[PDB]
C-alpha cells in the first residue's frame, strides 16, 4: 500500500511529550528521529501515544534516558525497515541508558540496510538473547550489546515457542520480540524480497513485508526506489532519483532549489541535478548553470574543495568520514583515531578515497582496527601548509594493527614539506618506512629518533633476509637439520641462530606452542661450516613445521630468518591394540574386541591373531580332590646479550690502542579393516592362549607390534560329563563288587573323581571317592561289604565343570 | 669486504708481514682501527700504512 | 733487601725478542709492561730469557699474541706486587689471545693494589680453577676469567696438595700456580704485613714477602713508600712523595722539571711540589711559581681547565675517567657510555666528582651498571655552549638500571640551553625527572615526544599515590581484604585494582611467583563504599606478604598502590603424627615412633596417646584347630583494555552531539617436646591397639588432632604355656583314663590344643586331640582301649604362639 | 571538582531543573562538554548556560 | 564450594548479623564478596 | 642417553662412513651435533 502521510522530515523531540504530535501524520521520516532526556514522565503517560502511521526510517532512530518508557511494543508498531542513510557513530538504531525499559516490542522490524545497533547500560531491559540479528542486520559482528540486565541478571525469557527457532551456534532456540510476538522467519527463497503470513513470496523488488505477494502496488517497503505507491527498481523520465529512497519531477526539485536560494537558510543546499538525481551538490568538474539546474561539465580542471572548520577534523566514526564524500581536495589537516576493534576499512574507502590533495598534515593516532592506510585510494599529494606541532607531515603513534602501509607496486606519493614520524607501530617494519621515505621524496629531511627502530614490528618478523637449508632426512625415529651459514658484516654480533618448530596438523600453520632451542654460532670458517642442528624427541608420523632465525645484538640489524618448511616423519611399529577384550557366546564362537593402539605409527594393514591350545595344569592331576579342602577351581636475558657486548667492546678497545697509523602352526588370520574377530571350531570346555598383535606394513617386509596375551576360555556341552555305557561289575568270593564303566573320552576338561550311590529296599545310601589314581590302579572301582539284597546303584561323575547327572538306578541282586 | 676483530689481526702481519707495526709514544684519535675497517670498508692502502719500515 | 737497579720506567716490547734485553738491570718498573705481538717466535727461544730482579709493576702488565710462549714461571719468576696506579680499561694485568700459553707461572705473585684481572680466549691455558684470587687482589667480583681452555675442556689441574688448600663455596681445593709450586697462604693475622715460609708475621709495613720477619730493613715490598731501602711508612723532610710508591729529595724533583722544561718534550710534565708531593700539577687555586717550584695558593678563583680534544670524550673505563682525574672544567662535552655488568660507581667518584662546569652537554648512553648519577659530586652548571645534535644538553638512552638520578634534598643544577632527552630508562620513573625539570630551570624548554611516558619506569612502581587498608582480620582458615576507595579524575578510566600475594618466610620481601587476581571496580557511590576482597584458600600459620595496586587506561596517569603489609594467619588443628610405627622389644616394653604432621599448624604442646586391651577373637574360640587345614596364624588484554576505552569514547561523543551551549580411662600420657614414647608394663603375648593424636594447644582448650590407629602386639614368656600340676587319671571299669590337669591360668594369648603321647616299653607313640571343648565337656582329656602294661605319657600344649615343651615322662601301670 | 560522562547528566536536570535543554538545529566545536567539565575544572555558569530558557 | 558447606564464608563476612539463605551465586558463578556483604542486612 | 644405545645417533649423523668409540660427552653434557659430526672421520 502507498504511504498516506506528510514526510516530515527527521525531527527530535526533548522535555516534554507534547511535542510527539508532530508524527500524526506521518508513514516516512526523510530524516532522524532522536527521543531522548525525559525525565518528568511516568509510564502511565506512555499507554495512550501510539503511531501506527509510522513505517520506514530514512537515517537512524536515537533513544536516550526517557523515564518512564517501558516497551517500544506501543509506541512504534509498524517501524519496518531502517535505511540508514547517515548513522550515529556508525550505528542506525542506538538505545543508550535506557532506564525504565523492559522489551524491545519492535516486532515489526525487518531489515536495516546500512549501519548498526547499539544497545548499553539499560540495567532493565530483557528479552535481548532471544532475538535473530542475521535476518535483521547484514553484518551481526559490528553490533555492540553489553551492560544490560541479559548478562548481570537473569530475567527470563519466557515467550511462545509455536514460534520458529533456529540455530546460533550449536543449539536451536526460538526467536521472539515480546511475551505475545516473535520474529517473523521464513524460507531463505526470500532472501530480502519479503514474505507473507502463510508463506507465499512477496515481489522480488519488495522488502521486508508485503500484503499481496507477487504484486508491487500492494508493498509496503520496496528496496529500490519509490513512486506513486507502484514503486519501480528505476523510474524512468522525467523522474529524478532524490535522497536514495524516492524520486519526483523536476518542478519538485527546482521549487526545493529556488526555495532554499531565497531563504538563505544555514542549512539548506542548493540543490543541482546530475544523471536524474536530484543531488544537493555534484561532484568535481560541473559547474552549477543559472538557466538549466543541472551542471554541465565544466571546461577546466577544477576540483570540489573541502573547506575545515579551524583547519582540523577528526575521523573517528562512519558519521565524522560521510562529511567529506564526494570531496576531493581539502583546504586542511586529517586525524584520523578510530578507537574501535572491527575494521572501518569498506565504509572508509567509501567515503574517503576520491580525495587527492591534502593541504596539511596527516596524522594517525591510536587507531586499531586500521591494518592498512589502503583505502586512501587517490591520495597524491600532502602539500603540508599547516605544518603539525614539531613540524611534521606524517604521524604514527600506537597503531597496534597496521600491518601495510601502502602497496607500492603502483601507487604514488608527495610531500612538500614536513618529516615523517613513526612510533608504537608493532605490526609495521623499517622495510616499509624506508619505501615511504624513498618514495615521498623525502630522505634527506630525517632526523634521529624520528623512526624508531626498537619499537616498530618488534614483534613482526620482518628482516627480510631469507635464509635456505642446506639438506635434511629424517629417519625411524628422529630428524636432522641442516642450513646454509650466515654472516653479518660484524660477526661477532651474530649470538647464535633461534630454531622454531611445533606439530602441524594441516599444510597451513600461522607464522609467529612453538618450542625453541638454542643454537650456539658456529666457528668462523673463514671450506664453510654449515651450522645445523640435531633435534631430541619427537612423536613419529606427524607433519612437523621448522624455521629457523638468527638472534643479532642490536648495534643495524641484520638477523635473517627460512621460510616455513614442512618435513613428514616416517611411520614405524604399532603399538599394542588397546583393550583386548574375548567373549564366548557359543560351544565354537570366541568373539575377541580390541582397539587400535593408542599410536598406530602406521597404516594398519592387518592384524596377525593366533589361538593356541594348551594342555590341562599339570598339578591338577596329582592333586586329589575328595580330601577335605577340595575347593577345585571353576574353570634475565640482557646479561648474556651485554656479556657478549661486553667482551666485544674490549677487543675494540685493545685494537685502538694498540695499532696506531704511521613358527608353530597355530591358527591364524589377518583380520584386515576390523578391530574385532570372530573365530570358529573350538573344543568345548577347553581354555585358549591368544597371541594379539598388529602390523602396518606388509609387502615390504612385515612391521608388526609386540605379542598381547589374552585368555579365553570355552563353555562346555550338554551331555558331555555323563558316564555312558553298561555298569558292569565284578563279583568276587568275598562279594568284592569290582565296577566296570567307560570314562567319558571327550569330557569337559576332566572328570576328576565319582560318586556312587547304591540303595537297598529300605536301606540308605553309600558314596565313595573313585580319583583318578582309583579309577586307573583298580580299572575303575572297587566296592567291598555289600549286605545282602537288591541295590540301586547311582553314579554321579564329577568333572572340571561340575558334577554330572546322576546315572540311572542300576539294581544288582546279591545272594540272601 | 669488511673485517672486524680477531679476524683483523691474522689479516695483518700478512699484509704487513716480516717487520712489525712501528711504535713511536701515545702521543684517542677516535679514529684507530675499528672504524675505518670494521664498521666501514677499507681498502689495502689503509693497512700497509699501519707498517713499520714502509 | 733494597732495589738494586734502574727503575727503567715503562715500555713496550714488541716485533723481536732483541728488545727484551732492555731490563737486564730492574727490580722496579715506574710504569707499564707490554710484551705482545710475537709472530716468529718459537718455545726453543724461550727456555733462556730470565728476569728474577724483576719485583713491582706500577701501572699493569698486558699479553697479547706472543706466540711460543707456554709459561710465564721461566720469564718474571720475582712478580711480587703490581701497584696497579693506571689500569688498562679497569684491568691490572690483560692476557688477551694467549696463544700457546699452559701455565700461568706467576708464583711469586702476592697482592694486586688496584684494579682486576682479565684473562680469555687464550685456547690452551689450564691451571686456572686451582687458584685463590681472594688472597691476591681485594675484588674478586670484578674479574673476568672466560672462553679458557679450562671450561671447554678437561686439562687435569694435577698438582701437590701437601700444598695448603681452601674453601670456595662449600667444599675444599689446593691451591696451586704450577705443577711444581703452590700459592702462599699463611693465617690472617697477617692480612697483607706478609708472613715467612715458616709462618712468622713480617713487619707490619711490608707486603706480599719478606726474608727477616718484623725488621722493614730486609723487605721486598713495603706497601706504603720507599726510601733507600730501609722504607718508612712516611718520609720526613726534604724528602717529597712521588708517584705515590716512593721519595726523592727536592734537587731530584727540580732537575726533572728542569729537563722537561728545557727539552720540549710534548709527553713531559712540569712537576711541581704540594704538599711534599712532587705532582705533574697541583690542583685548581695555585699558580706555578717562578722561584720556588712550589705552587703557591693564588689570589683568586681560577679553576683548572680541562681542555678536551674535539671538543668530546667517551668514558667507559677506569683509565678512561683517570684522565679528568684533578679537573674541574670541562671545555668539552662528556659521554658516559660503560657497557659493563659491574659497578664502577666507587673509581668514578673517586675520578670524576671535582668536575662543577660542563662546557658542552653530558650524555649517558646505553649505560648498564650505573644505578645512579650520584658520583657527580660538584656538578653545578651545564653551559651547554657546544649543543648536542637535535639541540640537546641532557640524554639518557637504554639505561637498564638508572634508579635514582640525584638526591634533591641537598643537590643544586643549573642548565643554560638545551632541553632534556629521557627514553628506555626502565629503573627511572617521572617522578624524577619532573624534579629535573623543576630544579634545572627549563620547565617551558619542553617538547612532546621529549620524555616518553610508556617507557621510563614501565618496570618500576612508582605513581607515588599511596592507598591504605581500612579493616582486616585472619579467620582459622581463610583472610578478607578491605581498603579505602580510590577515584582517579575521571572515574570512567578506573578498570580496577591489581592484588598481589605471596608467602613471606621472613619479614622483608622485595617488591614487585607473586599471584595476582582481578577485582572488579566497585560501583560509583557518590556514603562510599569500600571495595574490599575475599582471599580463596592459603596455608595457614604463614606469613603473608600483600598489597593492592590500582589499573588505570593510559590517556595523564594516575594511578595507587599500598605498601607491602603483612598479615598472620592464625593456627589450626594438626594432622595425623607423619609414620606411625611401633617396634617392642621387651616383655613389657613397646617402643612407638612417629614424625611430627607434615603441616604442624600449630605449637604442639602435647601428644594424647592410648594404648588399650583387647580380648581374643571371638570366631577363634568357636574355631577347631585339628581339622585338616589348621593353618592358625603365628600372631590478549590490549582487546579488554580497549573496550573500557571504545566504550569510553562512544559516550563522550553523545553527550557532545546532544548537548549544545547557548571417656574410657585407656592409659595415656601426654608426651611433651617428644616424637617417640616408651611404654612400660604389658601382660606377655597381648595384642595392643594404640590411639595416636597430637595437639598443639593445652591451656585455652585442647585443640587436638584426629586419631591414628596402629596394632602392636608384645611377646610372649619363658615357660607359660607349659602345663603345671600333677598330671591325675581316672580309671573306670573300662580301663577308661580320664585326665585331669590344671590350665595355664596366664597362657600366651589362649591355648587351642593339647598332644598326650603315651608310649608302653616297646609300644609305639600315640596322640589325641584335646581341644577347648574336649577339656571343658569332659574336664580334660578321657582315653579310652589301653593295652596293659606302664606307658610313659607326655603332654604338650598347643597354644597361640606354638607347641609348648614335652611333659616329662609319666609311668602309670595298668593290671596285665 | 571535575565530573564527567554519566554522572554528568545527573548534575544536569537538577543545576537546570524543571525547563528542559534548548535545541535549534546542528547548525563540530569540538568543545562540547567533555573538554568543558570532564577534562579540565567547570564551574556552575558553565551548566547554567545550556539551560533552555534562561 | 556449595550450600551447607558455605554457611562459614557468610559468617565469616557478616559477623555476628546472621543472613538469610540465598547457593546459585558460587556453586555455579565465583563467590566475589560483592554479593556476600549484601546478603546480611543489618 | 649413555653407551651402547647412543650408537644410533652417530649412525643417524655419519651414515655409511663409521665411527671411533668416544660417552663422556653426552652422558653427562648435552648432545649439539658438534662433536658428533666430527667423531666421523673419512
Amino acid at each position: 500500500h502507498l504511504y498516506p502521510g506528510e514526510v516530515c522530515p527527521g525531527m527530535d523531540i526533548r522535555n516534554n511529550l507534547t511535542r510527539l504530535h508532530e508524527l500524526e501524520n506521518c508513514s516516512v521520516i526523510e530524516g532522524h528521529l532522536q527521543i531522548l532526556l525525559m525525565f518528568k514522565t511516568r509510564p502511565e503517560d506512555f499507554r495512550d501515544l501510539s503511531f501506527p502511521k509510522l513505517i520506514m526510517i530514512t537515517d537512524y532512530l536515537l533513544l536516550f534516558r526517557v523515564y518512564g518508557l517501558e516497551s517500544l511494543k506501543d509506541l512504534f508498531p509498524n517501524l519496518t525497515v531502517i535505511r540508514g542513510s547517515r548513522l550515529f557513530f556508525n550505528y542506525a538504531l542506538v538505545i543508550f541508558e535506557m532506564v525504565h525499559l523492559k522489551e524491545l516490542g519492535l516486532y515489526n522490524l525487518m531489515n536495516i540496510t546500512r549501519g548498526s545497533v547499539r544497545i548499553e547500560k539499560n540495567n532493565e531491559l530483557c528479552y535481548l538473547a532471544t532475538i535473530d540479528w542475521s535476518r535483521i542486520l547484514d553484518s551481526v559482528e559490528d553490533n555492540y550489546i553489553v551492560l544490560n540486565k541479559d548478562d548481570n541478571e537473569e530475567c527470563g525469557d519466557i515467550c511462545p515457542g509455536n514460534c520458529p527457532a533456529t540455530v546460533i551456534n550449536g543449539q536451536f532456540v526460538e526467536r521472539c520480540w515480546t511475551h505475545s510476538h516473535c520474529q517473523k522467519v521464513c524460507p531463505t527463497i526470500c532472501k530480502s524480497h519479503g514474505c507473507t503470513a502463510e508463506g507465499l513470496c512477496c515481489h522480488s523488488e519488495c522488502l521486508g513485508n508485503c500484503s499481496q505477494p507477487d504484486d508491487p502496488t500492494k508493498c509496503v517497503a520496496c528496496r529500490n526506489f519509490y513512486l506513486d505507491g507502484r514503486c519501480v527498481e528505476t523510474c524512468p523520465p522525467p523522474y529524478y532519483h532524490f535522497q536514495d529512497w524516492r524520486c519526483v519531477n523536476f518542478s519538485f526539485c527546482q521549487d526545493l532549489h529556488h526555495k532554499c536560494k531565497n531563504s538563505r537558510r544555514q542549512g539548506c543546499h542548493q540543490y543541482v541535478i546530475h544523471n536524474n538525481k536530484c543531488i544537493p551538490e555534484c561532484p568535481s568538474g560541473y559547474t552549477m548553470n543559472s538557466s538549466n539546474l543541472l551542471c554541465t561539465p565544466c571546461l577546466g580542471p577544477c576540483p570540489k574543495v573541502c573547506h575545515l572548520l579551524e583547519g582540523e577534523k577528526t575521523i573517528d566514526s562512519v558519521t565524522s568520514a560521510q562529511e567529506l564524500r564526494g570531496c576531493t581536495v581539502i583546504n586542511g589537516s586529517l586525524i584520523i583515531n578510530i578507537r574501535g576493534g572491527n575494521n572501518l576499512a569498506a565504509e572508509l574507502e567509501a567515503n574517503l578515497g576520491l580525495i587527492e590533495e591534502i593541504s596539511g598534515y596527516l596524522k594517525i593516532r591510536r587507531s586499531y582496527a586500521l591494518v592498512s592506510l589502503s583505502f586512501f585510494r587517490k591520495l597524491r599529494l600532502i602539500r603540508g601548509e599547516t605544518l603539525e606541532i614539531g613540524n611534521y607531515s606524517f604521524y604514527a603513534l600506537d597503531n597496534q594493527n597496521l600491518r601495510q602501509l601502502w602497496d607500492w607496486s603502483k601507487h604514488n606519493l608527495t610531500i612538500t614539506q614536513g618529516k615523517l614520524f613513526f612510533h608504537y607501530n608493532p605490526k609495521l617494519c623499517l622495510s616499509e618506512i624506508h619505501k615511504m621515505e624513498e618514495v615521498s621524496g623525502t630522505k634527506g629531511r630525517q632526523e634521529r629518533n624520528d623512526i624508531a627502530l626498537k619499537t616498530n614490528g618488534d614483534q613482526a618478523s620482518c628482516e627480510n633476509e631469507l635464509l635456505k637449508f642446506s639438506y635434511i632426512r629424517t629417519s625411524f625415529d628422529k630428524i636432522l637439520l641442516r642450513w646454509e651459514p650466515y654472516w653479518p658484516p660484524d660477526f661477532r654480533d651474530l649470538l647464535g641462530f633461534m630454531l622454531f618448530y611445533k606439530e602441524a596438523p594441516y599444510q597451513n600453520v600461522t607464522e609467529f606452542s612453538w618450542t625453541v632451542v638454542d643454537i650456539d654460532p658456529p666457528l668462523r670458517s673463514n671450506s664453510q661450516n654449515h651450522p645445523g642442528w640435531l633435534m631430541r624427541g619427537l612423536k613419529p608420523w606427524t607433519q612437523y613445521a621448522i624455521f629457523v632465525k638468527t638472534l643479532v645484538t642490536f648495534s643495524r640489524t641484520y638477523g635473517a630468518k627460512s621460510d616455513i618448511i614442512y618435513v613428514q616423519t616416517d611411520a614405524t611399529n604399532p603399538s599394542v591394540p588397546l583393550d583386548p577384550i574375548s567373549v564366548s557366546n557359543s560351544s565354537s564362537q570366541i568373539i575377541l574386541k580390541w582397539k587400535p593402539p593408542s599410536d598406530p605409527n602406521g597404516n594398519i594393514t592387518h592384524y596377525l591373531v593366533f589361538w593356541e591350545r594348551q594342555a590341562e595344569d599339570s598339578e591338577l592331576f596329582e592333586l586329589d580332590y575328595c580330601l577335605k579342602g577340595l575347593k577345585l577351581p571353576s574353570r634475565q636475558i640482557l646479561k648474556e646479550l651485554e656479556e657478549s657486548s661486553f667482551r666485544k667492546t674490549f677487543e675494540d678497545y685493545l685494537h685502538n690502542v694498540v695499532f696506531v697509523p704511521r613358527e608353530e602352526h597355530r591358527p591364524f588370520e589377518k583380520v584386515v579393516n576390523k578391530e574385532s574377530l570372530v573365530i570358529s571350531g573350538l573344543r568345548h570346555f577347553t581354555g585358549y592362549r591368544i597371541e594379539l598383535q598388529a602390523c602396518n606394513q606388509d609387502t615390504p617386509e612385515e612391521r608388526c607390534s609386540v605379542a598381547a596375551y589374552v585368555s579365553a576360555r570355552t563353555m562346555p556341552e550338554a551331555k558331555a560329563d555323563d558316564i555312558v555305557g553298561p555298569v558292569t561289575h565284578e563279583i568276587f568270593e568275598n562279594n568284592v563288587v569290582h565296577l566296570m564303566w567307560q570314562e567319558p573320552k571327550e569330557p569337559n576338561g576332566l572328570i576328576v573323581l565319582y560318586e556312587v550311590s547304591y540303595r537297598r529296599y529300605g536301606d540308605e545310601e553309600l558314596h565313595l571317592c573313585v580319583s583318578r589314581k582309583h579309577f586307573a590302579l583298580e580299572r575303575g572301582c572297587r566296592l567291598r561289604g555289600l549286605s545282602p539284597g537288591n541295590y540301586s546303584v547311582r553314579i554321579r561323575a564329577t568333572s572340571l565343570a561340575g558334577n554330572g547327572s546322576w546315572t540311572e538306578p542300576t539294581y544288582f541282586y546279591v545272594t540272601d | 669486504e669488511t673485517l672486524c676483530g680477531g679476524e683483523l689481526v691474522d689479516t695483518l702481519q700478512f699484509v704487513c708481514g716480516d717487520r712489525g707495526f712501528y711504535f713511536s709514544r701515545p702521543a684517542r684519535r677516535s679514529r684507530g682501527i675499528v672504524e675505518e675497517c670494521c664498521f666501514r670498508s677499507c681498502d689495502l692502502a689503509l693497512l700497509e700504512t699501519y707498517c713499520a719500515t714502509p
